[PDB]
């Protein structure tokens, strides 16, 4: 309800067959035959989990789809998997050191589920007996839990009573009690017993009486990372760091010890490890110390599949002074399988500009989608895709509810791509400021 | 008397119902195309349905890039959130520099929230707690009084103890508001100001309006205040603390789990009607002054669900991009970014809407000029700059108001140009001096 | 020991008793100015056997840390009369 | 130490001591930033919103 | 007045300008300089207008010309209560604050808010208090007999008044001042009892009292944001202060100045040596001068045609070409002999330094071959030299004393020149031998 | 039987009634004008009427530009504030180098207050507390008032504390028996310790036993107190010795360095001049010494342009052996002594010049004779020789080493046999690098 519609909003998927073969068009992915192949036998080692730590990187000219192709592995890849996209850029950091945002990077994308059993008994509070002993211990309470249907006298002992009272629970509020672990909360006051106070306090929600069974079962699956059990053992209250983020460079020994605990709890069966991917977007923003870190920790068991992309050429490495193929040095490379994205012709162009006019609600008539094409195939995709939006509003000006051929022209007159705005600069240089700061502001001499 | 800054003059894009920009109109003149292109712009944002839209203003130094992304500004309105950033303002020294590009891409997406505000104010006549022990209170009776009459609440032990909190007694004019819970002591009335002839108690009038008022209100956030609601290492916010903390709170890295819990909660909000999502611009003025890894990460946020429509500025050429060493690039914008950017080209002016632009200066800014005076500060407007112009009408009003006139006359143009420097000349003072000027 | 011992600056604000009270529960917060402190055990029998307070609800205690020594309590140091011997020679001969 | 502070100081059956130490520097702040900003007020909203933030919107609801 | 030894820019008292603008040849401690005294008040008057804002001007000229002499008459001449920031362009490259932040700072600690408002005041002199104790002390009553030179009264107290008089102890024969709504005794002194000393105060107790504050845009905004104290304040790790704050004090400020409880008063933030920013605080400076609530900057530097910082091209002024095209500048020249004999018998006469006809001139003719501040900074050396001799009277051959013991910058770089061995050069070689 | 450095020799600039000096007085050897001048600039000093004077002392390596420093601070006394100080010391990571310049520009500045304290001190009688009727409001504490019962010599007295000052009390540990010392001027409560009345040989807490105080309870004293401007920024931008939580939590909390903002400045100046307008405090200006100037990087000389400017700032002296060297942080501004010529425009170039070979000889001897080593004449003779052919600092600190082998093989005296000895065991850097030019495998 939130997502907006973003610029691979209209990818559900890699679009692929039981036998690992690309259709032409499917889950709004064009094209790409082989990327997407190499990408759905990617995916299915991911699924197998049973081997770690592979570098895979993916290679090619930029607005051909390496980005679009790591969100179909990832819409392909189903929900409660770990999937992590990080920009090459987010490392760098002030309190954390370059290894340490990697190894949390990494920690990140591997997880163990949890099966939980709730016996909830949810309902609102109609009175509480204290049966007040004399020595003090085991103080034995009377609850009575009520819903919309039917009410039961619960038997309550003193770490009860004082769970109780730690938080403050009157008559009509509203909890859940769990039988199995005996997890207290308090969801608020019920709505009956609303308008008895005329001001509410500083804590004071309301919440609906619910119905039906007093007592229901769930089974609840927790799929927690590698990451959130070092932040919680890392401090006293570590779960606040879960979210603040200043978690501040975990010991060792803290991983090897959760590391263990994962081991022994997977070798006795009460967590299983889904590992997932991690996901490098433009990973020539790193620097050397970075890819020899991520070199060795790649051959740890518990690393995740790593997705790297690059639209560099032969490009100078970060940290170092000599030039490397993708911009990456080659003992990195060494450790990686590479798959390669093509350019698009005339007809994935068109398929891929109509595929996002329809994402986009927008009625494209064939002319306008035409000149859409060839401003594709002459300038660039993602200059069109963004030609078509504003198209739809210059359209929408103009009081009619498809675009023609006119509101593209004038979309393409009001804003300008790459070499035109190149070739306006070139023609007056005085009037923009150079790389030495000259400039003529003024108009006259 | 109201101040009068660079922008004030300009209050629209000056655009009729059918898109097409007149000539003079909003406090602008001239500059047709970008600022039809910038209501293509705001019509797209007033759509609310893109996210991670960019558009660049291309053009030369004092060609009207602000003044067209302030323009968008006051056409969307104060309801749609703005804002402005320079490039500068991302490198900051508590956190990364990504951090704080992704905090000012959550600062200009907004939410609307309808609320209601109850308050009872008045001069407490009766405060008893009934305690229905099962030592703890079960609630309190209040009698609250004003000019109109009184009126009686009951109230629940934690309004109690806010009350105790601010040690209400017997006669004391308090505030209280209903849906919050906040309990302010206003102060004694002036029926018990003669208990005695002196004391420390404040004495404040009774209200003359009635107990009970009501009204509505909207609240107008962000989502980066709702991420920098629930995101404290130190808690806290709630309590009014006049002195500070004793362990200052430091900026973090805020992870992306709270955002998709606010995402999540505000998305539930949505769905029961209470809130609605206006998304917004974010503006960075002279964005040149990124670097590569700041480029980088705004190729990646570019692509976010929740991404609002971004409006880049710059005034360079075929330019080194910042942090690196041979990227030349137009406007320092890296190829890959420019790719996802749809360019507005800023044109440079001439002699007669520079002298519309002078004459619309001094009209706002409340000065007469003569017309030979007017003639004079646009031939200086084409031969210095125009902002040399715009800087130098304020002392011609100076100048002559001196010599006891409201009229800029010529001779106070040639008083102003003698006593202030243009660049030029200043450049040409600094090359034929030897020892630093 | 320090030069210069100051409380922090106050502000004042004229004709409003909130800001003294706020300012006045700030300073001196009794959950706080308690923790850093201790009750005496007087005081302390006086609420548990007397009063029937249970030891639990009481206010937390003895939270401030301990010095080094006696000496380095307080920044104050007395006159000693064995240093006066020392300060002269010629007393100390 | 130097004491930089402003007591209750004698000029020259019990008698009481009271703390009164104050610094000598003082800062002036009027009252209507006090009660337009920081209290709050029919016409101020610093309740409504400083509960919006902190309990209907807070995560941990 | 304050803590004030003599200074360099001591003997300024503002700018010797008419009402009409004209610069008199000698007046307020400033001599020399008439365009440049003149386009200073022309600023001076921009800033007294209030009505326009966010205005740079930059004084460009030769070291030693009065760049900063320009500044301290333009802020001597603003008064009191309009803020005057003045900064090096140092100051800003902090450690736990980020460039623009610190700018932002620089620029809201120079406007300020005018706030009036009305206090009743207890001020007088004790005649007697009395306070009789109970039984048990549950409840005390008292009498405080208070005289001015008027008026004369007694009053009941109550518990509060009572708490509030014991401490802060009163006794009688004290002048003390009592505001009746915060609870806060001021002891402002003994009376005139023979038995500090401070007079009777005048009749009409209880008076209402007008108090004006003036609060820079800062200090609102370090009171707004919550997890900032006014502390921040004086410690100074405010640590940067978030944007939304400082966008809710300006519409309050605009509200507050519509409604009409509260003015706006804009000053100036003077930056000493601004070629010492780089680049990216040039941009910020560049559009945060657009804003409503921003003062009038001054800027100061010498430097002529010098590499901007941050980049690698040279630039006018060490100021790239869009920050001065949003400047005016003014120039400042250099002086002649009868200036600098002015301003070298100013100085004189600022630090008490009687000295000759022929020892004034012969340190006019100094501060000509060689500079304006080694001929000032001469003048106490050379006082100090004559009263060595017990004479009062600084005559020639203490000025020749004083010339030959303390070095100007041309001969240090001669003597240095001729005997470069014995120094250490670039290449850090140094010949400490001084045989063979 | 004494410990001695390398400025132990020196006690003063050793200068006449006329300021003229004496040749070889003070512990100085020649530089005539250079103690002339750094006389001058005392007499300044002691003037305490200009702010802002700079000096610079150029010169060469071990010309006396320190030694200069030293004289003039030990010729100023103990009482004038003296700052001495490295151009590698501004640079902190804790806070910007610019405060770290201003905190040593308001060190150099001291202030002599006269402050009245009033005290109650005595041995404790009686200690009983009054107890709330509710403890458990939240609101007070668990007492009201406590009734403490102190007497002197010749006097006794009662107090009844708020819970404040009794916190105060009890934090010290304070019972029955004890003679305590409570400053009503911020609450601070000393604890002396055991009064001698009772018996003192059954403890075991090695505690000191103390007699009664003489005079009342209550009394004000007078202490004359010598601080600094930077004491007062330190103690207010970080508040202790108040008894308010702020203050004691503050108290525990790790110190750093933090920007102290120009308005705590101003008001402390303020404070400052009110206790100097009643006449109880006079200020004292002094001297903030910078060796190694040419450590400063471009943005501190900067910043020293403005803050010379000041009408509070202190005599600032500096050194450097520089000749004409770039300016650190910069390119190409060649400058005089390292330092910019906007710096050197606000300055005195104070010049020293090297020695001769009878004024190194007789450092030489002044330098043994500081040592307590004898030293024959030939000896002598051959440790100036070596000075002018190696080092002046070479031959001083060999004298040491010529001791040791003197006193090794049972002599007082220093011979020719020794120095040779030391001229053959240890090396200057002449030699040294001689060797390091004829050596293959980077000696
Ligand atoms: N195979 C594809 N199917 C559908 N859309 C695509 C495909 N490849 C690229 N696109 C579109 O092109 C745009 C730019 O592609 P992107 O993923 O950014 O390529 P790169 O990451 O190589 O720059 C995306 O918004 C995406 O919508
Ligand atoms: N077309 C225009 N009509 C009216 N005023 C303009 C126009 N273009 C620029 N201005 C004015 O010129 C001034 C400087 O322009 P600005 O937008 O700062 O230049 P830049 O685009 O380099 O930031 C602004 O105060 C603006 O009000
Ligand atoms: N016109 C003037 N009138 C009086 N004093 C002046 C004048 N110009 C300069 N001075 C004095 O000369 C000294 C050095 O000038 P300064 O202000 O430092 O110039 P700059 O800042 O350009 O180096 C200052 O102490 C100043 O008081
Ligand atoms: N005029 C002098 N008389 C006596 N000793 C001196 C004299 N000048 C220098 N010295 C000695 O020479 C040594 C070097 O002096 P110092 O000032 O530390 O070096 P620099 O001059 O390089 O700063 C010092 O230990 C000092 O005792």
């Amino acid at each position: 309800s939130l997502s907006l519609i973003a610029a691979h909003s209209h990818i559900t998927g890699l679009g692929l067959d039981e036998n690992l073969q690309p259709r032409p068009t499917s889950e709004g992915m064009v094209g790409q035959l082989q990327a997407r192949r190499a990408a759905g036998v990617i995916l299915k080692m991911v699924q197998n989990g049973t081997i770690a730590g592979r570098a895979v990187l993916v290679a090619g000219p930029p607005s051909t789809g390496k980005t679009a192709l790591a969100m179909g592995v990832s819409q392909s890849l189903g929900k409660d998997v770990p999937f992590t996209a990080i920009a090459g850029s987010e490392i760098f950091s002030l309190e954390l050191s370059k290894t340490e945002a990697l190894t949390q990077a990494f920690r990140k994308s591997i997880g163990i589920k949890i099966k939980e059993e709730t016996e909830l008994i949810e309902g609102e509070v109609v009175e509480i007996q204290i049966d007040r002993s004399i020595t003090g211990g085991h103080k034995q309470g009377k609850l009575t839990i009520k819903t919309t249907d039917m009410e039961t006298i619960y038997e309550l002992g003193n770490k009860m009573i004082d769970g109780l009272t730690k938080e403050k629970v009157l008559a009509g509020d509203v909890i859940s009690i769990d039988k199995a672990s005996g997890k207290i909360t308090k969801l608020g006051r019920s709505f009956a017993r609303s308008r008895d106070y005329d001001a509410m306090g500083a804590d004071t929600r309301f919440v609906q009486c619910p119905e039906g069974e007093l007592q229901k079962r769930k089974t609840v699956v927790h799929t927690v990372s590698l990451h959130e059990i070092d932040v919680i053992n890392s401090r006293t209250q570590g779960f606040l760091a879960l979210f603040t983020g200043d978690t501040g460079e975990i010991r060792s020994e803290v991983r090897d010890q959760i590391n263990t605990k994962v081991a022994e709890w997977k070798e006795e069966g009460k967590a299983e490890i889904v590992p997932g991917v991690l996901f490098i977007d433009e990973v020539h923003m790193l620097d050397i110390e970075c890819f020899s870190f991520i070199n060795r920790a790649l051959e740890d068991e518990f690393a995740p599949i790593v997705m790297m992309a690059t639209n560099r050429g032969v490009s100078k490495t970060r940290g170092t002074n000599y030039k490397s193929p993708h911009g990456l040095p080659l003992d990195l490379l060494d450790r990686s399988i590479i798959i390669t994205t093509k350019s698009y012709n005339e007809q994935e162009i068109k398929t891929i500009l109509s595929i996002r006019a329809q994402e986009e609600e927008v009625e494209l008539s064939s002319d306008a989608l035409d000149l859409l094409t060839k401003t594709g195939v002459e300038t660039s995709l993602r200059y069109s895709s963004n030609l078509i939006s504003v198209a739809q509003q210059i359209a929408m000006k103009r009081k009619n509810n498809t675009v023609e051929v006119e509101d593209v022209k004038r979309a393409y007159l009001l804003f300008l791509d790459s070499a035109r705005s190149v070739k306006y600069v070139q023609e007056n240089e005085s009037q923009y400021i150079d790389d030495q700061g000259n400039v003529q502001i003024s108009i006259a001499k | 008397v109201t101040r009068t800054a660079a922008h004030t003059h300009i209050k629209g894009l000056g655009l009729d119902e059918s898109g097409v920009a007149k000539r003079v109109e909003g406090g602008f003149v001239g500059q047709i195309e970008a600022r039809e292109a910038c209501g293509v712009i705001v019509d797209l944002i007033k759509a609310k349905k893109m996210s991670g839209r960019a558009i660049l203003l291309a053009g030369g130094p004092s060609t009207g890039k602000t003044a067209l992304a302030l323009a968008i500004s006051q056409e969307l309105g104060p309801k749609v959130p703005f804002c402005p950033l320079v490039g500068s303002e991302l490198y900051s020294v508590e956190v990364k520099k990504t951090e704080t590009l992704m905090e000012n891409f959550r600062r200009a997406i907004g939410l609307r929230i309808k609320e209601t505000k109850e308050v009872y104010e008045g001069e407490v006549t009766e405060l008893t707690p009934e305690d229905a022990e099962n030592k703890t209170i079960s609630h309190v009776i209040v009698g609250l009084k004003s000019a109109k009459g009184t009126k009686t609440l009951r109230l629940d032990p934690t309004i109690y103890e806010s009350i105790q909190r601010e040690k209400v007694s017997i006669g004391d004019v308090i505030y209280i508001e209903a849906n919050t819970g906040a309990v302010k002591r206003v102060g004694r009335s002036d029926a018990y100001a003669t208990e005695f002839d002196l004391e420390t108690e404040e004495y404040v009038p009774l209200p003359k309006g009635e107990v009970h008022k009501k009204k509505e209100i909207v609240q107008d956030v962000t989502l980066h205040d709702l991420d920098v609601a629930n995101a404290r290492p130190q808690g806290g916010q709630d309590v009014i603390s006049m002195m500070g903390q004793l362990l200052k709170p430091k900026k973090t890295e805020i992870t992306e789990k709270l955002r998709q819990e606010v995402n999540k909660v505000v998305a539930k909000y949505i769905d029961q009607g209470v809130a609605e999502l206006i998304p917004g611009v974010l503006f960075i003025d002279e964005v040149n002054m990124l670097d590569i890894e700041i480029f980088t990460y705004l190729n990646k946020a570019l692509e976010s669900n929740i991404a609002p429509v971004v409006v880049l500025a710059s005034n360079r050429g075929m330019t080194t991009v910042r942090g690196t060493e041979d990227v030349i690039s137009p406007h320092g914008v890296p190829p890959d970014l420019i790719d996802r950017l749809l360019i507005v080209r800023t044109l440079p002016y001439d002699k007669d809407e520079i002298r519309t632009i002078i004459e619309r200066r001094a009209t706002v800014e409340r000065l007469q000029v003569e017309s030979s005076a007017l003639d004079l500060l646009a031939t200086m407007g084409t031969e210095t700059s125009l902002r040399y112009a715009l800087q130098l009408l304020a002392p011609c009003g100076i100048l002559a108001q001196t010599s006891n006139r409201k009229e800029i006359v010529v001779n106070d143009v040639n008083e102003a140009k003698l006593l202030f420097l243009d660049a030029k000349r200043s450049t040409k003072i600094l090359e034929t001096s030897a020892n630093y000027l | 020991h320090p030069n210069v011992s100051a409380p922090p600056v106050t502000i004042e604000v004229l004709g409003s008793s909130h800001v003294t009270n706020s300012i006045n529960n700030e300073l001196f917060d009794p959950l706080i100015s308690q923790a850093l402190s201790d009750i005496p055990a007087i005081t302390q029998y006086n609420m548990h056997v007397k009063k029937g307070i249970p030891v639990e609800d009481f206010p937390k205690t003895g939270l401030f840390p301990e010095p080094l020594n006696k000496n380095f309590s307080s920044n104050i140091s007395m006159p000693s009369m064995d240093r006066f011997i020392t300060e002269s020679a010629k007393l100390r001969k | 130490p130097f004491s930089f502070t402003t007591f209750g100081k004698t000029t020259s059956k019990f008698t009481d001591l009271i703390y009164s130490s104050r610094n000598p520097i003082k800062y002036s702040l009027p009252r209507l930033i006090y009660e337009d900003l920081i209290l709050p007020n029919y016409n101020n909203d610093v309740d409504i919103a400083n509960k919006l933030k902190n309990v209907k919107f807070n995560i941990f609801n």
